[PDB]
């Protein structure tokens, strides 16, 4: 499951089906303006698969219907628009860093639901985090027994979050200001039941500064 | 060199792209350099060498479409959707690269699967002794037998690009396989020598 999630994010024609999916169910109740500048602009970049200098159109279907906005026609021309096109805006916006920066965002929401669990069992022993939580959440009990299930397979999330890891910050040393945080955060589980995931996460925050061969194989 | 070899090992750090473009976008030339990027030790530089070159060339085109195949060998091609705006009132090509001389002649119909719109280069690493007559007379020696450049769909002209570089482009489609005129050019940067004013003459180069 993992390496099919990885190969697919980083096969670019998934935006492509996104956007067919997205507007094939929405053939009316769109300007045919920005449809069809959508159009070619997605017929682009499905001419240009897999070359260089090729990157997701993301910002030029953002730019069409923000002009279209900014014109912002009147009466049942406002409401529609905005309405019917939200979908693209979505699209858009989980690709406005490319097929790639999706691609990492993706896992950084998955490790997000890791530290969202596991942020609550630090700082105290078992008994004082159920308390704190049933304190928390006194108007339903079954979030803190969906937190407590959770924390139950915590090994199993840890063997998928190691897979995770391996492929987010991997033979590409950078680091953005959001990677970083997420692994701050993942490295201050000092819960020995954890510990994998953070001695991995220290690996990354020490690997992403090392040079690359090619400076020095170029230069010399 | 560098910027090439640098954004092979992996492509879409965002620094490479922008060298590109630099290397697209500038006036100084870079052809005694272009076609000796054959692979060098990499073979994806062929592609990032293909769809520079073309972009690099074809400056008075509006190119609007630019996509990367490969054969199943050490084929790759990379195959070009553009159009003149207000000139000769939709154009396609494609161009590939080859070793010292038979895969060119090998695949041939197989990498022209990219009016006669289209126009179709080729470059072969022929890096020794700059000789016109012996180039033209070995690339004349295909042209002269295949014409799937015409039967095909109907390919406009075929350049062949001697890696400085020696460019012979030849018409097997109604005429002699052979241009003294327009040889050691770049067809797409023709424009830019203002050379049809000639208009009223016979010309002998």
């Amino acid at each position: 499951w993992v390496e099919r999630l990885m190969k697919t994010l980083r096969d670019p024609s998934l935006p492509l089906l996104e956007l067919q999916d997205i507007m094939t169910s929405v053939s009316g109740r769109i300007p045919p303006n920005v449809e069809k500048s959508i159009k070619k602009e997605m017929a682009q970049y499905a001419s240009n698969i897999t070359s260089v200098l090729c990157q997701f159109p993301s910002q030029q279907i953002a730019n069409i219907l923000d002009s279209h906005a900014a014109t912002l026609n009147r009466k049942s021309e406002r409401e529609v628009f905005f309405m019917n096109t939200q979908s693209i805006v979505q699209l858009v916006q989980r690709y406005r860093s490319g097929i790639r920066g999706h691609m990492k965002a993706v896992v950084m929401d998955l490790l997000r639901q890791y530290l969202r669990v596991e942020t609550q069992f630090q700082n105290g022993h078992y008994d004082k985090c159920v308390f704190a939580l049933r304190e928390e959440n006194k108007s339903d009990m079954n979030t803190v027994l969906n937190y407590i299930f959770s924390h139950a397979q915590v090994t199993k999330k840890n063997l998928l979050v190691t897979m995770l890891i391996d492929q987010l910050c991997g033979r590409d040393p950078t680091l953005t200001d959001e990677l970083l945080n997420i692994l701050t955060e993942l490295t201050q589980l000092s819960k020995t039941t954890n510990a994998k995931v953070a001695l991995r996460a220290r690996q990354v925050l020490i690997a992403s500064h090392l040079p690359s061969y090619e400076l020095r194989h170029n230069q010399v | 060199e560098s910027i090439f070899l640098s954004a092979i090992d992996m492509y879409g750090h965002q620094f490479c792209i922008e060298n590109l473009q630099k290397l697209i976008l500038s006036e100084t030339s870079i052809f005694d350099v272009l076609p000796n990027f054959f692979y060098h030790s990499n073979q994806v530089v062929r592609m990032a060498a293909l769809e520079v070159y073309v972009r690099r060339a074809y400056i008075a085109y509006e190119l609007n479409s630019v996509q990367h195949r490969q054969l199943k060998d050490n084929t790759c091609v990379v195959e070009f959707q553009f159009m003149l705006p207000t000139s000769h009132p939709q154009r396609m090509g494609g161009m590939v690269s080859f070793r010292t001389f038979e895969d060119f002649v090998r695949i041939f119909d197989e990498v022209m699967g990219c009016e006669p719109i289209h126009i179709l280069n080729v470059a072969i690493k022929t890096d020794c002794d700059i000789e016109d007559d012996r180039l033209a007379a070995m690339f004349r020696e295909f042209t002269q037998q295949n014409k799937a450049t015409l039967v095909d769909h109907g390919i406009r002209r075929l350049t062949f690009l001697v890696a400085f570089p020696k460019f012979f482009t030849f018409r097997a489609r109604d005429k002699f396989e052979e241009d003294r005129i327009y040889r050691h050019l770049e067809p797409a940067l023709a424009f830019q020598l203002e050379l049809n004013r000639m208009r009223n003459f016979d010309l002998t180069a």
